[PDB]
């Protein structure tokens, strides 16, 4: 009965040279029982990408909630929301449920359309923003991801190199965690093109 | 805390140590536990700092609003407002407050308000963790209608012992003198009182 | 109520080569949020070319190392100065640990040395005696950070041959002592960055047929 | 309540649901239908806490039927499942949550595709080729991993389902008194009487 | 955390470390614990990270509206009163431990607020896990009539004591100086004594190392 | 863990996974869960790793002492009962062991004995033990026949572990196969799930739930 | 399973160029009550070792007797009891460390934190810690209780690593210790002004100082502090 | 372990004992014989805590067999039951008691009478015309109160026993995988293979 | 209990109240808490009556056996035997004992043994529930080398206050004077000490 580790899952985000990468595993289980190997944890609202780990019902609920909020934002502002602004929106929304929180570990990733700057950010379940130059990690294998990212990462990686680093960070972290894995997805995000790759990983 | 208030010939004197503890760590060694709720109505605070502080602020607000409508309140009135808060919220409060004030009609008065929320008008009052060690001393040494210098010595010697034995008490000995003359603040440092 | 256990933190790491083996461990010792020592070694030369470290609760760790060291001594007396092989040492340690199955030594134990064919060997234990020979093991507080990095860099996990359509795996090969020490130093600096109980200093004990050599490196002291 | 299974095949969705209603040391009923028809081409099986199950199932049924009358239009299986999930997602943070797990088998008439959704009491929705709630999954998932093919016929799906029920009858501790099987396809919902 | 506040001749200075933790793991290696309530009222925060951020923004927002309403520059006692009444209302459940400081028409001020809503006054203060390491330094070196440059030195030295000796504190030193008659200067990363050493090896992988199953272009446009 | 062993026409198949867990932490992927007691006796192990490892190695010593004293290889029944009587002495102390003593002798023939830490000892033809036993049972029961060939039986045992390795979060790593005949046990190699899964998926056309 | 009753607070210590310094106040607290004021918590063993003990005082007095008895036992059948075969700090420590761990292993600990400071026969500085759990560690600076949180930070500014020890004189080292004792008196609610200090030098030997007091205290700034926020009077 | 029944008729004692051995959510075995022959004309069925059951049953068996060899004489069912009761009566006040309930069906060759004893883990012995341990009794006792007659034949006793097993299979929550039936009479102990 | 022992010029005096409580009920209002373990070695008992009683009996047995072999024991020896029992059985005992005795060489001596089992030699000692209220008074009023009459007044005034504030203490004030002259028992009734 620990909400954060019932369904399982991981998300990781990295920055490169004029690009960002966000990746996640595909597992959804009920403790020991693996149930679904298609459960994606990364969503997007315009050019802003959001990964969400933790309790799967809240992962779904928040996605639907942020879609709701970003749609009204766009109608009133007459423009797409930016990652910095969206990050604030996430923090507000999470802290609004301070004493009955969504059991999640969200991760924002994207490139600011005006300045062109790569941007990533993480949160705890209660809304505290964790901004980072290098990388953000989240999920049941966060310790593993921290260890992989902190050793493998280097600044100013090209999109094709960044893909290899983030993928190897996710895969090797996932294989040391029982509740993560069962497939993986990696988003490579450039200023005006986005490539989505499904990784081949061990299915246990 | 070690705190006390003592009536005497010319009025009343409040006394307190300056030690605030979070466990065995001293968070503040120069605390001011003597707080003004009105010109010549002060109080000593013991128990939860947050609770006594929140209460004292509300009392100060009430007495300010009282003064705007009905003029200067009595020391009894001040103690009644304290009581009302402490009694009605007894389940959520850990506050032991001594109220002391100077009227011109009633002279010096001391009211003590323990945890329960009961009121007790006394010639002098002692309270806080360190007061346990000076019940014997204070009872044997207190006299009514003391002078200012005698009362200051009585409080100084008392709080000196309370401080010496109680780990939760220490630092400087602050005092506040309430008389017709006005309001006087006194302080006494370890190098003086320790070797009494 | 009295709690007989405590967490002294730190982290250890063992890597095996072709004709050598390393056992590394940070020199920091802690309790709660306080640093006890910036240099308190927990990787020991136990004789017969066996290095040992029992990371976790230092009292139990020191007790175990002390007993094993003594076990080596009496092995010589009782068996005509015969050299204790690494596989024999491992089994002996299992019995030491399991001997206290119902009041355990709170330590993740790792020993390293050379097997009877002269090849590098790392054995690793749980707190109650379960053991297994491996090419690679990280133990202690930052084990969860370091271990997956080793899987990737020592055993070449999840690494495929470029352009083979993820069909041919990267071939397994032994690492040089120079390459291993690089991985150790990067593992510990990375673990120091993200784990509060790891830092101060890094002490590596290298084991070859020639003997036991030491190497020390500074780590971040925050 | 205990065993509810679901298998999506080429042209239909097949839901199996145990017939036993047990309380204490007594099987009170051995012919219980643990399902409700939400719409002509949508069926929901359910299992969980006593009372909650039927109360929830009928509450959903009423809402979907109300929608159908209002719009003179059948809601898609995807839309119904999203509605159901949201109701459970509200429920879980209520004073007393519905402790009900459901499978929603439906045939989408616009896409001409069968659809199977698995939703637990927390509001955790997943679309699957085959699904199960409770301890059943621990046997059936691995069995279906092996024997299931995506292009199977309804008849092949029923044989695959028989293989599950046999395995459960062999290894499950409790007697669940067999299952009621129902098929959802382009022509609607019908019950297999001899199983 | 480790946070401090020091009063001097013509104003007040506050400082903080930049480590954020979740358990023994360093979540953020360079977070900002110095918060702007108003232009010349700043706040150092320890405890539950989100609570220190949220409570300081809320009060800061209401202070701004109050400043516009009254046509006056806001006072530190107003922020102090609003914070402590808010924190008290929640009975400590909002785990914010704050050092409030600033300059206003009344003068320069330095306060501390605890999660339960109790406030203290002082010339030098310290809060957080490394407050004892910091307070040790402040008690040893603080004196009356400090200059600006002396107060910044004392403040940053007290933060360093926490950085090195407390495991709950680390990385860099942030400072904010609030002098009377002048603009408040926010010195982000005033000291950076914990720079990561050059890695022994580059782990840049050969392109094509990772096995891929599918590729697709994602549509972000309308 | 997930371990199985079943009797059939051509002797006994024994298959185990190789994962060790410390909660959700994957402790190992390369652990040995079959102990070779003698050329005719095998012991599978599930449960507490040290308990299993220590007492099964101990069992091998007791079986050696038997054949020294009695000038005859110990029976599968007697070997299993030495272990079951041992764990029964520790009943309540918290030992965690799910074992299967598999072997062949002249008087018994091929025999399997399930023994666990709460003292249960059962002779039988099919057993699956461990956290993923149910997943293994699902595949094994639905494909099992007595008349299976040595080739088909070996594969079914391998495929049943694979099934559990996939679904059970606390099982995986690799499959260790064994075949017990009248002539003794024969090792049939280590099979990594990393390669075996995709090999099986492609060739068998199964695992359609996974993104191919 | 114990609970400590009469307790002693911080014991602080550090190495310097020729030897070691150790200090501990003379208080025997009984919870919040500062019950006993004449308690010596530094106990010399021979002329080359001082054992500083914090925690339960009844257990401290037991350890006193064990050390007292250890000197006697060592003298038996030992012509070199005051020479080559005299008790070393390392011998005294290891004995206590063995006892402490054996007692915790029997779930009946000596509720103490101990620091054995001394100088070995070959001139090497000895400074090592051991507590109720049998946990042992050595460092240029060691401290128990509040000392660990407040003293060590100050003492580590003087001797931050091994190479700083030869650079530190006895005058500098003693000044740091006496300063640390003052800071502890300001901030530790179970500490006293009176304390004892011991210096074990490899040249001048054992210097045991009794009845010291914390002095040069800053209290004057207190008079300016009014109320807790919005008070002016 | 769960269902053990006993029926004493005119000339024999009939013991029925369930075949299921369950642990967790898995029926590990469906052919388990929950009985031991203590002597040629004495049979003891057992049910209770895992491990304890067989360990106790075999321990008793060994002791009775030892007695038989020593005296070259079979102990009476009454004597065996008294011995068993005393062992359980000691057990209950031990550090770790045997949690085993037993039925002892025997044929007394001196009296030429069948005898059925029911003993629980506390050491509570009773001679009965019919007995049961666990939840079984809650159904079978009332059923036997109605249908049992003291002068029945063994064949009539088996039909009476079939009536119990049918009722249990209908109303019991758990699948106990049928029963192994054994008859104890003047000619000794034999098993009914087709039940 | 309120108990105390005080050394003075001619020897030492032990003092105690007489109240034994089982909850808020006074089981015995004329208790003798001053007990003889040897001719001129006595002790004051506080804490569990059963425990202190069982201990005192064992000590009396040991010192009698000591006297048979090695002659009169020192007051230190008596305190050591008390300590040994209290310390080694600390988990099962609630005993706070003050040991006081008169040697001819060592004159008056007072050893206090709190709950832990530690020993503390002091000029005077106070103990028991009611001692908390007189730490202040006793510290301010105690002097070394007092006369017999001064020491009797010091104990009487002290225990009077302890009794006045502590509900667990009361009844008569028993005292025992230990000097070279011999052993003298004193008693003081409420009507005398209450109005001091
Ligand atoms: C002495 C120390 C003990 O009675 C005084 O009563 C003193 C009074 C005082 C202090 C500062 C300003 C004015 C008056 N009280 C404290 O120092 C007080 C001790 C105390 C804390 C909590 C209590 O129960 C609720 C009772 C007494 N210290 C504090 O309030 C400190 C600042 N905070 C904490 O210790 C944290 N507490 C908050 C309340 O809940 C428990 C944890
Ligand atoms: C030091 C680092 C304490 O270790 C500081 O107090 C620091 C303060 C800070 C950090 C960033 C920005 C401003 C201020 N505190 C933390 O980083 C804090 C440590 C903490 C965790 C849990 C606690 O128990 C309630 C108390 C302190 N870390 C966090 O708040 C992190 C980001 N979040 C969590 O650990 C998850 N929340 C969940 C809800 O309950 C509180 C913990
Ligand atoms: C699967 C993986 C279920 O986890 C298997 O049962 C596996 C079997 C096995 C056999 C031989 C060698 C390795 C692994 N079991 C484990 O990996 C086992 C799971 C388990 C842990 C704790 C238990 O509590 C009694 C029971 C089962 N894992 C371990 O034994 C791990 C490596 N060790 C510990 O957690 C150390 N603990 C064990 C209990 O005593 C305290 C220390
Ligand atoms: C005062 C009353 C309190 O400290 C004294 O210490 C007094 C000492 C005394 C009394 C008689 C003879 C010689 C000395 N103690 C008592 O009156 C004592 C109070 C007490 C009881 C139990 C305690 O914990 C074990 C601590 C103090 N009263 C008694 O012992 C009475 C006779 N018995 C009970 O109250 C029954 N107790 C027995 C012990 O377990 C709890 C219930
Ligand atoms: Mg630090
Ligand atoms: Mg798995
Ligand atoms: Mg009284």
């Amino acid at each position: 009965s620990d909400p954060s580790s019932i369904n399982g899952g991981i998300v990781v985000a990295m920055t490169g040279k004029d690009c960002v990468a966000i990746a996640c595993d595909l597992r959804l289980g009920s403790q020991s029982l693996g149930v679904s190997n298609k459960f994606e944890k990364i969503f997007h609202y315009g050019h802003v990408f959001l990964g969400i780990t933790g309790l799967a019902t809240d992962v779904t609920t928040l996605n639907e909630m942020f879609r709701y909020k970003t749609n009204l934002y766009k109608l009133k502002e007459e423009r797409a929301i930016e990652p910095e602004t969206f990050t604030q929106l996430v923090s507000s929304s999470l802290y609004e449920r301070r004493f009955g929180p969504y059991f999640v570990g969200p991760v924002v990733a994207g490139i600011n359309s005006k300045s062109g700057k790569p941007f990533i950010a993480g949160f705890d379940l209660i809304g505290c923003i964790d901004e980072a130059k290098d990388f953000i990690v989240s999920g049941t294998a966060s310790d593993q991801l921290f260890g992989m990212c902190e050793s493998l990462y280097e600044p100013n990686l090209e999109p094709e190199d960044l893909f290899e680093t983030i993928s190897q960070a996710l895969l090797n972290a996932a294989d040391r965690d029982a509740l993560s894995g069962w497939g993986a997805v990696v988003y490579i995000i450039k200023k005006d093109e986005v490539v989505k790759r499904y990784l081949k990983m061990r299915q246990d | 805390t070690s705190i006390m208030a003592v009536t005497f010939k010319d009025g009343v004197i409040l006394g307190a140590d300056s030690r605030t503890t979070t466990g065995a760590y001293i968070a503040n060694r120069v605390t001011d536990k003597l707080t003004r709720v009105h010109d010549k109505i002060w109080c000593c605070r013991s128990g939860s700092a947050a609770d006594t502080q929140a209460i004292a602020d509300i009392v100060q607000y009430h007495l300010e609003l009282y003064t705007s409508q009905y003029g200067t309140p009595s020391t009894e009135t001040a103690a009644s407002v304290f009581k009302e808060l402490c009694y009605e919220n007894k389940d959520n409060l850990t506050a032991g407050i001594i109220v002391a004030g100077y009227d011109d009609k009633n002279k010096g008065e001391v009211y003590t308000i323990p945890l329960g929320g009961s009121v007790h008008k006394l010639p002098y009052a002692i309270a806080g963790s360190g007061s346990t060690f000076i019940y014997g001393y204070c009872d044997k040494n207190f006299r009514e209608n003391m002078s200012k210098e005698e009362t200051v010595d009585f409080i100084k010697h008392s709080l000196s012992q309370a401080i010496k034995w109680d780990g939760s008490s220490g630092g400087v000995i602050r005092m506040v003198v309430l008389t017709a003359a006005g309001v006087e603040r006194l302080i006494f440092y370890p190098d003086e009182y320790e070797q009494l | 109520q009295f709690n007989p256990y405590g967490d002294n933190g730190g982290t250890i790491l063992g890597i095996a080569g072709e004709d050598f083996a390393v056992l590394a461990g940070d020199t920091r010792n802690i309790t709660d949020y306080s640093i006890n020592s910036r240099y308190e070694p927990k990787v020991f030369d136990c004789g017969d070319n066996i290095v040992m470290s029992a990371n976790g609760f230092a009292a139990d760790g020191d007790a175990l190392v002390k007993r094993f060291k003594n076990s080596v001594k009496w092995y010589h007396f009782d068996h005509n100065d015969k050299k204790l092989s690494i596989n024999s040492a491992a089994r002996n340690i299992q019995h030491l640990l399991y001997g206290k199955r119902f009041f355990p030594y709170y330590v993740h134990t790792i020993i390293a040395g050379l097997d009877e064919d002269g090849k590098g060997a790392v054995y690793s234990f749980d707190p109650v005696g379960s053991y297994e020979r491996e090419q690679c093991r990280a133990g202690g507080a930052a084990a969860s950070l370091i271990m997956p990095f080793l899987d990737n860099q020592v055993n070449f996990k999840n690494q495929y041959e470029p352009g083979t359509n993820g069909k041919v795996k990267k071939p397994l090969k032994y690492l040089s002592v120079e390459e291993v020490i690089k991985l150790v130093r990067d593992s510990f600096t990375s673990a120091t960055e993200r784990h509060i109980q790891v830092g101060d200093g890094l002490e590596i004990l290298i084991v070859t047929k020639d003997g036991v050599r030491k190497e020390f490196y500074e780590l971040k002291r925050d | 309540m205990d065993i509810i299974l679901g298998i999506r095949v080429q042209d239909s969705v097949i839901l199996a649901s145990s017939k036993a209603v047990t309380r204490g040391i007594s099987v009170l009923k051995d012919s219980d239908d643990k399902t409700r028809q939400l719409s002509p081409h949508t069926l929901m099986s359910f299992a969980g806490e006593a009372g909650d199950t039927v109360q929830f199932a009928e509450y959903i049924q009423a809402n979907i039927q109300l929608y159908s009358i209002r719009e003179d239009y059948e809601l898609s299986p995807q839309a119904v499942s999203s509605f159901v999930r949201q109701e459970l997602a509200k429920s879980i943070r209520s004073r007393r949550p519905y402790q009900v797990n459901v499978l929603i088998g439906g045939y989408d008439k616009k896409k001409n595709k069968p659809e199977l959704y698995q939703i637990d009491y927390l509001g955790t929705k997943v679309e699957l080729p085959y699904g199960a709630h409770g301890y059943s999954g621990f046997y059936t998932f691995s069995l279906l991993d092996h024997h299931y093919r995506p292009d199977m016929t309804t008849e092949e799906g029923l044989d695959l389902l028989k293989l599950c029920v046999q395995e459960l009858e062999k290894r499950m501790p409790m007697d669940f008194k067999g299952v009621i099987v129902k098929i959802v396809d382009k022509d609607g919902i019908r019950q297999v009487d001899d199983f | 955390t480790t946070i401090v506040g020091v009063k001097f001749n013509n104003g007040v200075v506050i400082a903080a470390d930049t480590r954020s933790t979740q358990g023994p793991i360093v979540a953020d290696k360079n977070c900002a614990k110095l918060h702007r309530i108003s232009p010349k009222i700043w706040c150092a925060g320890a405890g539950t990270a989100a609570d220190t951020e949220a409570v300081t923004q809320l009060i800061g927002s209401n202070i701004e509206l109050h400043s516009l309403y009254t046509s006056r520059e806001p006072r530190v006692v107003s922020a102090l009163q609003m914070l402590k009444q808010h924190l008290f209302k929640y009975q400590g459940h909002i785990g914010a431990y704050l050092i409030v400081a600033g300059v206003d028409p009344t003068g320069s001020h330095l306060f501390s607020i605890h999660a339960h809503g109790s406030t203290d006054v002082g010339y030098y203060l310290s809060l957080g896990s490394g407050s004892l390491a910091a307070m040790a330094v402040l008690e040893s070196h603080w004196k009356q009539d400090l200059t600006k440059e002396e107060a910044i030195k004392l403040a940053s030295d007290a933060i360093q004591a926490g950085i090195w000796n407390d495991l709950g504190s680390g990385s860099n030193v942030d400072v904010c100086v609030m002098e009377i008659g002048k603009d408040a200067e926010y010195l982000r990363n005033y000291l950076t004594p914990n720079v990561r050493e050059e890695k022994q090896k580059s782990y840049k992988f050969p392109r094509g190392t990772t096995a891929v199953l599918k590729e697709s272009i994602v549509n972000i446009c309308d | 863990t997930t371990t199985l062993a079943f009797r059939f026409q051509g002797g006994i198949i024994v298959a185990v996974d190789s994962r060790a867990t410390a909660g959700n932490w994957v402790a190992s992927q390369t652990v040995k869960k079959v102990i070779e007691i003698n050329p005719f006796l095998l012991g599978t192990v599930a449960g507490g790793a040290a308990d299993c490892q220590f007492w099964e190695t101990w069992l091998g010593s007791q079986c050696r002492l038997h054949e020294l004293r009695e000038k005859e290889r110990i029976s599968v029944a007697a070997a299993s009962k030495i272990l079951s009587n041992l764990v029964y002495q520790y009943k309540g102390a918290g030992l965690s062991m799910g074992t299967m003593i598999c072997g062949y002798t002249r008087k018994e023939g091929p025999t399997i004995y399930y023994v666990d830490s709460d003292g249960t000892r059962l002779k039988g033809d099919i057993f699956c033990v461990g956290s993923g036993q149910t997943f293994a049972y699902g595949v094994l029961d639905s494909n099992y026949k007595w008349d299976l060939s040595v080739e088909d039986a070996l594969y079914l045992g391998k495929r049943s572990i694979l099934a559990a390795a996939h679904r059970d979060a606390y099982s995986g790593g690799s499959v260790n196969l064994y075949h017990v005949t009248e002539d003794g046990w024969i090792y049939h190699g280590n099979h990594d799930v990393g390669e075996l899964f995709w090999k099986v998926k492609e060739e068998e056309g199964s695992f359609n739930n996974v993104i191919g | 399973t114990q609970q400590p009753i009469v307790t002693g607070t911080s014991v602080i210590s550090m190495k310097y160029d020729n030897g070691v310094i150790i200090a501990a106040d003379n208080l025997g607290s009984y919870g919040s009550l500062l019950r006993f004021n004449g308690v010596e918590r530094l106990i010399p063993v021979g002329d080359n070792t001082v054992v500083g003990i914090s925690g339960d005082i009844s257990d401290m007095q037991h350890i006193e007797r064990l050390l007292k008895d250890l000197v006697t036992e060592n003298a038996y059948d030992n012509p070199l009891a005051d020479a080559e075969e005299a008790l070393e700090p390392s011998y005294i420590f290891e004995y206590l460390a063995t006892v402490m761990y054996q007692r915790r292993s029997k779930m009946n600990p000596l509720w103490n934190a101990i620091i054995v400071a001394g100088v070995q026969s070959n001139g090497d500085q000895f400074l090592r810690y051991v507590n109720l759990l049998g946990v042992t560690y050595s460092s240029p600076t060691l401290a128990t209780g509040f000392g660990a949180h407040m003293a060590n930070p100050l003492l580590r500014k003087v001797v931050d690593r091994e190479s700083d020890i030869p650079k530190t004189t006895v005058q500098v080292a003693e000044e740091a210790i006496v300063n640390a004792m003052r800071v502890l008196y300001y901030r530790d609610a179970r500490s006293s002004r009176n304390f004892s200090l011991a210096i074990i030098d490899k040249n001048t030997g054992l210097t045991f100082k009794k009845n010291l007091q914390v002095e040069n205290m800053k209290w004057d700034f207190a008079k300016d502090i009014k109320g807790y926020g919005t008070q002016k009077i």
